[PDB]
């Protein structure tokens, strides 16, 4: 799968 | 989807006030709820694979305005509408991703505050 990459936490 | 539907019995309840005036707020002001504000939008983000896995989708903005459009009937159809998307963001993200853990936390207040969630009456 893709996925929505780092949001920084 | 939806904010309204037609052929869908809804009213208002204290409970369903509990879920808008406190459930929704509580989320909305966690610094973790943003990625959950509107619905997941697949062509901003470059998933292309995100409505082939995910049927049903569901945002905080879609629950605000079902609760403030007298969608619901109970306050347990306002949580399963919670549930679709807490589940959807763990059905489709990596298990390792960020947005999982965002997803999470948000989740256990979510739980925390219907513990609390007044007797309907």
């Amino acid at each position: 799968v893709i996925g929505k990459g780092g949001k920084n936490i | 989807p939806e904010v309204s539907n037609p052929s869908k019995p809804g009213r208002k309840t204290n409970q369903l006030q509990y879920m808008q005036n406190v459930v929704v707020k509580t989320l909305w002001k966690h610094q973790f709820a943003w990625p959950f504000y509107q619905p997941v939008d697949a062509i901003k983000l470059n998933l292309p694979d995100y409505h082939k896995i995910i049927k049903n989708p569901m945002d905080m903005g879609t629950i605000k305005k079902r609760l403030e459009n007298n969608y619901y009937w109970s306050a347990s159809e306002c949580m399963q509408d919670f549930n679709t998307m807490f589940t959807n963001c763990y059905i489709y993200n990596k298990p390792t991703d960020d947005i999982v853990l965002m997803a999470q936390a948000l989740e256990k207040i979510f739980l925390q505050k219907v513990a609390q969630m007044p007797q309907e009456e």
